[PDB]
RNA sequence: AAAACUUUCAGCAACGGAUCUCUUGGCUCUCGCAUCGAUGAAGAACGCAGCGAAAUGCGAUACGUAAUGUGAAUUG
RNA sequence: UUGAGAAGCUCAGACGAGUAGGCAGGCGUGGAGGUUUGUGACGAAGCCUUGGGCGUGAGCCUGGGUCGAACAGCCUCUAGUGCAGAUCUUGGUGGAAGUAGCUAGAUCUA
RNA sequence: GUACGUGAAAUUGCUGAAAGGGAAGCAUUGGAAAUCAGUCUUACCUGGGUGAGAUCAGUAGUCUCUCGAGACUAUGCA
């Protein structure tokens, strides 16, 4: 399967895919939007806050706050799948960030939604040698 | 098929590879090779003269040696070091055998003649840069020469001699005269001079002046194979543009009496003298062949794949072995298997 | 006689920008009350015979040559005597094999090839 | 050119015949040539394939490699050749199929019916 | 007409009285390499023909010689080969690389 | 399966069969888990046996690959070769010259600069006139160079790199792919003039050793550690990958040693595929073929040559 | 003024199933021939396979038997 | 002086809105007989693309990317031949909208 | 990759870009950013030398045509 991100080869990344998931498309898009760019462990804690009603996902494009749990539950497995796929590669866990996420419309058979997630690393090497 | 291989590092490998031995097959058994000789680059082997069972070996430093293969392992029967002054600018284009005599033409034009028994040394001067020299098998003392910007010349020592002559009085410096000089072919369709560079000469009078009708074929550095016939005229009887790559060397296949040739792209094929076209082509040879030798119904091919390909007269791969080093000349010791 | 054109921009169909079911191919607006057909200000132009180019320059590329479509290597030979006015356009489906035969022949013939570097690759 | 009105020249009808044919009509559609020296020995050109017939593959990825015909798979017009196999995912061998008009028959399985067939078509052993 | 045949320009001519025999229709002569002698050959062979007809043959002889010249100079220069590109090997190597 | 021609039937037949295939695959996985957690040795033996296959593991067997034990015959041949002056006590310093094809453009002039960036002590002369490659190599022999690199560019895209070893060394002809400039690399860096540190990996076969040997001859023998610039040449399924990086070590827990360096790509970044190795200066027609790849044989993806 | 949001354009991924290629189908014309049933027809239902989902086939002699051939395959 | 596709080439002058309507020349699609000794696994047809061109225009030629088995220029023959509409037929898809709300939990949250 | 030939438009999501005071929209003229068009002294003429070849020999043969018009095979290079 070919993803939508120029990264996510074996460089520093692991993937995960969801196909025809039985969740409302609009909810998944808003859930995906807020968690993009956050740390992987930070995103896990935030998702727990949503379950515990400590934090609410903003609704920007599809409008304010809400506490969906089904869409977050779908994302929990994908993120768990994401780190499980990271381990198989053997990456550096403590620096995982959610580099990419995308929710796409599915066949109209309930409105399902494909979900993809890409975890990555942030690095900087000092040049020195001045 | 027992065969001996020369290497550029100077070492010689005696191979007892049997039919069907193909190293590319993981299940196949490797041939039992025995290696000896100096392992230094300054004495790189050049050619594998096959004097009956005796084998004569040149070296990049001129340390010519002799081996007899009737014994296992072979032993150095005779040795020769050439004068260091005739190898200062040239190199051994070829050595070839003619009635108990050794020919050692150089590229600079010089040529040395050595008798194994009488131990007589003769020096002969020739035309410009030599790149192909040959001695007629049937008739003694017939020398064909060729090189870049130097067409084929037929040097003869005995004018007719009507059967043969004594080996001692051959290649007298006053008895050598060119009885035939090749005439360059006419200009091509573009009115460009057809550049001449002979690279290899073979004699084919058996498969096609005493014992007249010299029927011999030469090759070129421009991929054009040119036959010859003195009776017809100086110019080639026929001329074919077989390859784009420069033709490496030429020879005969006694099993079918059909001429074969190769080029510097490893495209070895069996040209036909009656249909005037190439029939078949030895498939599976990668890297330009350093030397090709055939005996009866077998042929040994070695090149920059560092392998010993073996085919038959009807171009069927019999054997294949890996030789690690870079081969320079090959000779089939025995046509029959071990 | 240089290659000069009375207009560069193409003639687009009226309202072809708004819709996608409406094609950009120029269609004459036959609407009875069509003010754009009526040549008002701020509207678009409309093809007229007044827009024709010089008859000694029609079909001429900006470098002065008229494109000539050569299918095979036979076609590139007949441009031997018009190489100063025609340029051997190589058909789009001509394979890379015959495409080199067409370009090498045309180079010696003296004619100009317009798409001589398609599907091929040089090697030194 | 066809001249009989008993024969047809229809891509639709001839393909209907080819893939609508039963086994006793498929046994002639799956024929094989004979080796040149054997072809002239019996003076016959081609014979229908048969189990336990020694053949050599002439075309395809498996060109040259010889064998016998383990079983003729009539319903798809294929020949199953021993040792001419393919490595599946699970390491097993899913033997590829070769069509009967590609291989060449080298050694026939001499049955009593085959001998009559040879001498029926003006041949001899 | 003037048309070359293997590096030599020949002058092909036909007449009304040989128009019914296709084999022997086109009489042919050979035009010499010397361009000045080539033109004397055309006139002494195309004489009393219309000036238009002799005009077009001289142009073709001019235009064919320039072809033969250009064919010669291009051969002299070591011009680059044109190794083509295959759409199947390009794709297969593109996919096999990405996996690597 | 495929026997039944109706489209909607064969979908229902597959989906029913697909669900059944997943169901019994579930129960065999579960019972395997139940028995493996009961006996950890069963898990140990399964892991030590059920190693997933890979192209490298399923590679076809070829005899040219050298063993780990260094063979004396190889060193005897390679101690007096063309590049031996760079490997002997002579320690020749190699200077490089980079040229282009006849009348090229400015695309290469902004990629050859990146090439020159990774190659300190390497000149460049844009090809002008009717001079051919076999004539440049002769001229560079007396000028004081060692190897010669040419960046062929056509259709304003660079595609082939051919390099010869002066004076009569072998010539190699690679076809570049995915050549990305330093700008088109995320988190790119600016490189200095420090001498890069070569690293050559995965060149097991004999022919690959020679191609690796020539590339080693292309670099200055004395690296500058203080600049800590690294140039990587890695061969995998014949696709030689050239990359540049700057490495600074950090404390990494995952790596059992405890230390692991961060990397920042410097540019350039491109692929090569060894199209042909020639003996003597690169001549397209009248050269001697050390190796020319048959394109039909490479289709056996488990077979390699480098 | 950036983000958010809104907008256009490009890359990429979904969505959709047009286009293109064909094709054991349809339609059209011509041509040859004469053949159902109280000796139970057409139709229907129930059965039957080493296992059939439809589908054909078959009738407790059931995806047919006898007989004449062909001559080694059925095939998930 | 070559400028006879005499259906050609050349010269001169004036002129140019347009509905209903009349006349003329062309462009394009499927197939048909002839033809290009046409193109095509070294890539046909198709498709997308801010690549380059050609024509007043209908349209055309070509580069790149995908693609994988057919196709076209010319002279004639032929017709189920050209779409923006028909509250057009069929299929697809949006905004409306996470709205009207309906199944739980505690108006809110799912 | 069985949601399986090609995979168009509508339509939706992600990213990059510029723009974004109640519209947008298109047309002219440019500018800017981004990007392609195409580059070519090289050949001609003249001078000599050097080796050549031939459609040239104060030359010899064969083949097909219609004496001489072709294709060649020797031989010399004036």
């Amino acid at each position: 399967v070919r993803y939508s991100a120029s990264p996510a080869l074996e460089t520093k990344c692991a993937k995960a895919r969801g196909a025809y998931l039985r969740t409302h498309f609009k909810n998944s898009r808003e859930v995906a939007f807020t968690i993009n760019g956050m740390s992987l462990k930070k995103a896990f804690i935030f998702l727990d806050n949503v379950k515990e009603h400590k934090q609410a996902v903003p609704f920007r494009r599809f409008n304010q706050a809400r506490w969906p749990v089904k869409s977050v539950k779908f994302f929990y497995d994908l993120l768990k799948n994401a780190e499980a796929n990271a381990e198989a590669k053997g990456l550096d866990m403590d620096k995982l960030i959610i580099k990419h996420v995308q929710v796409n419309a599915a066949p109209k058979q309930s409105s399902p939604s494909h979900i993809e997630i890409i975890v990555a690393e942030e690095e900087e090497a000092v040049p020195k040698a001045n | 098929m027992k065969l001996l291989l020369g290497d550029e590092i100077g070492q010689l490998k005696f191979i007892e590879i049997k039919k069907g031995t193909d190293t590319s097959n993981p299940e196949s058994e490797a041939p039992v090779i025995q290696k000896f000789g100096e392992l230094d680059r300054e004495k790189g082997v050049l050619f594998m003269l096959k004097h009956e069972m005796n084998v004569f070996v040149a070296r990049k430093n001129g340390t010519i040696e002799c081996w007899n293969v009737n014994q296992e392992p072979p032993i150095l029967s005779s040795l020769w070091q050439l004068d260091s002054s005739l190898l200062e600018t040239a190199s051994i284009v070829s050595m070839k055998y003619s009635n108990g005599w050794l020919m050692l033409a150089l590229s600079d034009g010089n040529l040395l003649f050595r008798h194994i028994e009488s131990s007589k040394l003769r020096k002969l001067q020739l035309h410009g840069p030599l790149s192909a020299v040959e001695l007629h098998p049937r008739i003694p003392g017939i020398i064909a020469a060729g090189g870049k910007e130097n067409d084929v010349c037929l040097y003869s020592c005995n004018p007719t001699c009507k059967s043969n002559i004594d080996e001692l009085e051959l290649w007298r410096t006053e008895n050598v005269v060119k009885v035939f000089q090749g005439k360059n072919v006419k200009n091509d369709s573009l009115n460009l001079r057809v550049r001449v560079w002979i690279t290899g000469i073979v004699f084919t009078e058996d498969i096609i002046d005493e014992s007249l009708c010299f029927h011999f074929a030469t090759i070129t550095h421009y991929g054009q194979l040119r036959f010859y016939d003195t009776k017809h005229g100086r110019r080639p009887v026929s001329t074919f543009d077989v390859s784009t790559s420069p033709l490496s060397h030429v020879g005969l296949l006694p099993s079918i009496k059909l001429l074969y040739f190769a080029d510097k792209r490893a495209q070895i094929s069996i040209f036909d003298h009656s249909k005037k076209k190439v029939i078949g082509r030895f498939q599976g040879v990668k890297g330009a062949p350093s030397s090709i030798h055939c005996l009866g119904n077998v042929v040994a091919i070695t090149g920059l794949d560092r392998n010993v390909r073996i085919f038959d007269a009807d171009r069927k791969p019999l054997a294949n072995a890996y030789i690690k080093a870079l081969p320079t000349s090959i000779i089939v010791i025995n046509e029959r298997d071990a | 006689v240089n290659i000069i054109k009375k207009r560069t921009k193409p003639f687009k169909r009226h309202q072809s920008d708004r819709f996608k079911r409406v094609g950009e191919s120029w269609r004459k607006p036959r609407g009875i009350d069509s003010c754009v057909r009526r040549r008002f200000r701020g509207t678009i132009s409309m093809p007229k015979i007044g827009y024709g180019n010089n008859k000694k320059t029609r079909y001429c590329m900006p470098n002065g040559l008229k494109a000539f479509l050569v299918r095979n290597v036979s076609d590139v030979e007949l441009l031997l005597m018009h190489n100063k006015t025609y340029a051997a356009e190589i058909a789009g489906n001509v394979s890379a094999r015959k495409r080199v035969e067409i370009v090498e022949k045309a180079r010696a013939l003296g004619v100009k090839v317009t798409n001589a570097g398609a599907k091929v690759r040089s090697q030194e | 050119m066809k001249f009989s009105r008993d024969v047809t020249s229809s891509r639709r009808k001839q393909r209907k015949a080819h893939f609508g044919a039963p086994s006793s009509v498929r046994r002639v559609l799956m024929s094989a040539p004979l080796s040149k020296e054997l072809r002239e020995q019996y003076k016959i050109r081609s014979l229908p394939v048969r189990r336990d017939d020694q053949i050599t593959v002439i075309r395809g990825s498996n060109k040259g490699r010889e064998g016998k015909i383990t079983s003729v798979y009539r319903k798809k017009f294929l020949l199953l050749i021993e040792r001419v196999t393919r490595e599946k995912a699970n390491g097993a061998s899913a033997p590829v199929g070769i069509d009967a008009s590609k291989v060449v028959i080298t050694k026939l399985h001499l049955d009593k019916d085959r001998k009559d067939l040879i001498v029926r078509k003006g041949g001899k052993v | 007409t003037v048309r070359e045949d293997n590096g030599k320009l020949y002058l092909y001519m036909k007449t009304i009285e040989r128009a019914h025999f296709p084999s022997k229709l086109w009489q042919r002569i050979k035009l010499s390499k010397n361009y000045a002698k080539a033109l004397e050959q055309i006139d002494q062979q195309l004489l009393y023909w219309p000036g238009r007809q002799i005009h077009r043959c001289k142009q073709r002889l001019t235009r064919l010689t320039q072809y033969l010249l250009k064919a010669r100079r291009l051969a002299l220069k070591h011009q680059p080969a044109l190794i083509p590109i295959k759409p199947k090997q390009a794709h297969r190597e593109a996919s096999r690389e990405r996996k690597a | 399966m495929g026997k039944i021609k109706n489209k909607i039937v064969r979908q229902q037949q597959y989906m029913k069969a697909l669900h059944q295939k997943n169901k019994d695959k579930l129960e065999r996985r579960k019972e395997r888990a139940k028995e493996e957690e009961k006996d950890p040795e069963k898990k140990r033996l399964r892991l030590s046996e059920n190693i997933p296959a890979t192209i490298e593991s399923k590679r076809v067997y070829d005899e040219t690959i050298i063993e780990d034990k260094p063979d004396e015959e190889l060193q005897a041949e390679l101690k007096d070769d063309e590049f031996s002056a760079y490997f002997s006590e002579e320690r020749k310093v190699p200077k490089l010259l980079v040229t282009t094809s006849k009348r090229a453009s400015r695309k290469c002039y902004d990629f050859a600069s990146e090439l020159l960036d990774c190659f300190p002590n390497a000149e460049f002369r844009k090809r002008t006139g009717d001079i051919e490659v076999h004539e440049i190599a002769e001229a560079a022999a007396k000028r004081g160079y060692t190897d010669l690199l040419v960046l062929n560019e056509d259709r304003k895209k660079t595609n082939a790199l051919t390099l010869v070893h002066l004076p009569n060394g072998p010539s190699f002809y690679f076809t570049l792919s995915n050549l990305q400039t330093a700008k088109e690399i995320s988190n790119h860096g600016r490189s200095t003039g420090h001498i890069p540190e070569l690293i050559i990996n995965n060149f097991s076969t004999r022919l690959g050793m020679t191609v690796a040997r020539a590339f080693q001859s292309l670099f200055i023998q004395t690296p500058q550690i203080q600049g800590r610039q690294v140039v990587t040449i890695h061969c995998q399924r014949d696709f030689l990958f050239f990359r540049r990086h700057r490495y600074a070590f950090r404390e990494k827990s995952n790596m059992p040693d405890g230390i692991g360096t961060g990397l920042q790509e410097l540019g350039p970044r491109f692929t090569m595929r060894l199209r042909m190795v020639q003996k003597g200066v690169w001549d397209r027609k009248e050269g001697e073929v050390f190796f020319e790849s048959n394109a039909g044989e490479e289709s056996d993806r488990r077979k390699f040559w480098l």
